[PDB]
């Protein structure tokens, strides 16, 4: 196919546990100081997760290919916008069309084409050091796209590309729900500050997008982002730093519970209607 | 009270026969908020149209269509829409967009139909069978016909087989009919396809060049993203209206609202699971949804035998003799500051009688 | 070719039960109205058969 990274000492992976996550609205309408029950694609409270090291600072380096389920919950632990984009598709051989989400430093780009993937797909800056900036030098996603359907171009914009090490400092919600083809996509930030695992906490969960594709999609992958730096051997093959980070990915399964709507309207306490007599 | 009773003599009672509604006055239909609108200023007007046999594909994506911005600056000839009425083009929404663009002879509009024989619907651009869709055509003698000479639009003479509905076929080679094969000698069985026009400002209106441009697209197909325009209303509060709230059809008084909502969802409702309150999705308010279907009607009666006059009591209502009471309003009888004992029960303690020249007092 | 049969194709509005239809005018659709010289945007409402 194409070139790969080498020297990858990959880990095997290792189950946590999640901490009441996942608990967002029922639907566009307001209820207030009114107890109302409904079956949405939900995490139940207390399951289990697969969790994922992106820690080199050591030599680890690891993005596999997840089949897309009914349903993906995904939170993202950063401290540094580590994890730029997501890619979807069935097959990714220029034959299914396939939907890139990817932020990048300027601009939000969102295709959904026949794009031709690698590998191993990833990104790269460099830092220079005579001068303080970051250029993007390595962009290593496709080698050539010819149809497309669908292209979303935002506006221009301006990113720092931090590649600081230290503790966690961002929480990133991304809650990926299709009915009936609308790719419904969540978003939540949580300035947490703790040095490593899930942190536990109760919160409600925000819109970002609806956005109307009618494809099919099979597979997803996390692309994540490579620093090149005065610390790299002096090549690309195996010469790498994906610096320190960890996404957590959680399947979604149509439970049932029971909401608790303050006066302001919002999200306040749920009860899980099967997870013991008492609450049932 | 009779046709209520179903006979002719009508005992000393409180009865019940029907109930007090308002009948809503106006309609108001919102929508319209969105200020996006399609690039039709380069299809049906462009400084260089293309060939019948290389003619060009827009996409339209991701705007809001409209009909009435098609004749207040181009005044065209032949408008003709397949499969669908051009009246219903307003209301129905559409899906994939398309736009071919080519420029034929005056005398080969014709032949552009669905369903039609000859050359170029054969050889140049096949309509399919069941196409929905509509075809555009005007004269334009201004860019397209030279003074001097135009003689850059071609058409194909001679192909092989036939072509496929939403095909495009360029070729510059030699076409073959039978032996000897060419490869370009310009001598027996040697055919070229590309052949010239004889668009001139000398001769009729027949040979002007006439531009066409084809619209097609899909009916309750996919999920779409361009519909056609909208008619807007404006906003009318504190009255019993019809309205349409992003789809939702409801019919009351729209009061203005002490609380706010949070600025993702839309609609509202409270602690009995039905619509309390709405946003309106043009000016941004929140609005409460009362209708002016209120209370019953009730006949206070002291028998026929007495007297044929009634007092009338309303249930919900607030207010000759009109009274409220607790229990609510009573036309046809007069309150009284003397107490006498019940003899008709109509509720929060106030009775009717009939005492005294003599009237039903309260 | 037998063209002496015609159908009603194009009118402003329907048709009640139990009622004949026999004055025509002239349809318009969308703009540039007619009134009665049948230009543009002007079709007819009887049409011949086949």
């Amino acid at each position: 196919q194409c070139v790969n990274l080498t020297t990858r000492t990959q880990l095997p992976p290792a189950y946590t546990n999640s901490f009441t996550r996942g608990v967002y609205y029922p639907d566009k309408v307001f209820r207030s100081s009114v107890l109302h029950s409904t079956q949405d694609l939900f995490l139940p409270f207390f399951s289990n997760v697969t969790w994922f090291h992106a820690i080199h600072v050591t030599k680890r380096f690891d993005n596999p290919v997840l089949p897309f389920n009914d349903g993906v919950y995904f939170a993202s632990t950063e401290k540094s916008n580590i994890i730029r984009g997501w890619i979807f598709g069935t097959t990714l051989d220029s034959k299914t069309q396939s939907l890139l989400i990817v932020n990048n430093a300027t601009n939000v780009v969102i295709k959904v084409c026949e794009f031709q993937f690698c590998n191993d797909p990833f990104l790269g800056v460099y830092y220079h050091k005579n001068n303080k900036s970051w250029m993007e030098s390595e962009f290593r996603v496709y080698s050539s796209a010819n149809n497309c359907t669908f292209e979303y171009v935002s506006q221009p914009f301006l990113m720092d590309l931090e590649g600081k090490q230290g503790n966690f400092k961002n929480l990133r919600e991304f809650v990926f729900k299709n009915i009936d083809g609308y790719f419904k996509i969540y978003s939540k930030h949580t300035p947490i500050n703790l040095v490593r695992d899930l942190p536990q906490g109760f919160s409600a969960l925000e819109p970002l997008v609806d956005l109307p594709i009618g494809i099919n999609i099979t597979r997803f992958q996390t692309l994540l982002a490579l620093h090149r730096s005065y610390l790299t051997p002096g090549d690309s093959s195996s010469g790498w730093t994906a610096g320190a980070a960890a996404y957590y990915v959680g399947y979604l399964q149509p439970r049932t519970f029971l909401l608790k709507y303050n006066e302001n309207g919002t999200i306040t306490d749920a009860v899980d209607c099967a997870l013991d007599p008492l609450s049932e | 009270t009779k046709c209520t009773l179903k006979s002719f003599t009508v005992e000393k009672g409180i009865y019940q026969t029907s109930n007090f509604r308002v009948q809503p006055t106006e309609s108001i239909v919102r929508f319209p908020n969105i200020t996006n609108l399609c690039p039709f200023g380069e299809v049906f007007n462009a400084t260089r149209f293309a060939s019948v046999y290389a003619w060009n594909r827009k996409r339209i994506s991701n705007c809001v269509a409209d009909y009435s911005v098609l004749y207040n600056s181009a005044s065209f000839s032949t408008f003709k829409c397949y499969g669908v009425s051009p009246t219903k083009l307003n209301d129905l929404c559409f899906t994939n967009v398309y736009a071919d663009s080519f420029v034929i002879r005056g005398d080969e509009v014709r032949q552009i139909a669905p369903g039609q024989t000859g050359k170029i619907a054969d050889y140049n651009y096949k309509l399919p069978d069941d196409f929905t869709g509509c075809v555009i055509a005007w004269n334009s003698n201004n860019l397209d016909s030279k003074v001097g000479g135009n003689y850059n639009y071609l058409y194909r003479l001679f192909r092989k087989s036939n072509l496929k509905p939403f095909e495009r076929d360029i070729s510059t080679e030699i076409y073959q009919a039978g032996s000897t094969p060419c490869n370009g000698v310009e001598g027996f069985n040697c055919y070229f396809p590309l052949q010239s026009y004889g668009f001139q400002p000398t001769n009729g209106v027949g040979y002007q060049p006439y531009r066409v441009v084809v619209l097609s697209f899909e009916l309750l197909h996919a999920p779409a993203t361009v519909c056609g325009p909208k008619k807007s209303t404006n906003l009318v509060k504190n009255k019993c209206v019809n309205f349409n709230f992003n789809g939702l059809t409801g019919t009351g008084v729209l009061t203005e609202s002490n609380k706010k909502f949070l600025p993702f969802q839309q609609f509202g409702r409270d602690i009995a699971d039905t619509t309390d309150a709405v946003r309106d999705p043009q000016t941004l308010e929140i609005l409460d949804i009362t209708p002016c279907s209120f209370g019953g009607v009730s006949v206070i009666t002291p028998g026929t035998n007495t007297s044929n006059q009634v007092a009338v009591l309303y249930q919900d209502v607030n207010c000759s003799n009109v009274f409220q009471t607790r229990a609510g309003c009573l036309i046809g009888a007069e309150h009284v500051n003397n107490s006498y004992e019940c003899d008709i029960p109509i509720g929060a303690g106030i009775c009717a009688s009939y005492q005294t020249s003599q009237s039903i007092i309260a």
